[PDB]
């Protein structure tokens, strides 16, 4: 059971800046005090 | 044993004082253009900064 939305005002997409956003701990493995360089799906910043 | 004249005598001598400044890029030497290569060789990057 299941109805559709009628009452819709939709605009183009906007869009914003990601500020440096979406990074992960890519092991779990604790590291301190450390610059660790990984390659993988990350987001781009900006 | 005296002089009586004398020369002024012109000498040439050459020193090489530089040589060509050189650049070295490991990525592209090693791993050419490809991104497979390329993930490997992070793990040497301190080699590379060295
Ligand atoms: C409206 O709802 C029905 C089923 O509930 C669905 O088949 C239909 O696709 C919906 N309308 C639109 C434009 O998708």
């Amino acid at each position: 059971q299941c109805v559709n939305l009628t009452t819709r005002t939709q605009l183009p997409p906007a869009y914003t800046n990601s500020f440096t956003r979406g990074v992960y701990y890519p092991d779990k493995v604790f590291r301190s005090s450390v610059l660790h360089s990984t390659q993988d799906l990350f987001l781009p910043f900006f | 044993a005296i002089p009586t004249n004398f020369t002024i005598s012109v000498t040439t001598e050459i020193l090489p004082v530089s040589m060509t400044k050189t650049s070295v890029d490991c990525t592209m030497y090693i791993c050419g253009d490809s991104t497979e290569c390329s993930n490997l060789l992070l793990q040497y990057g301190s080699f590379c900064t060295q």
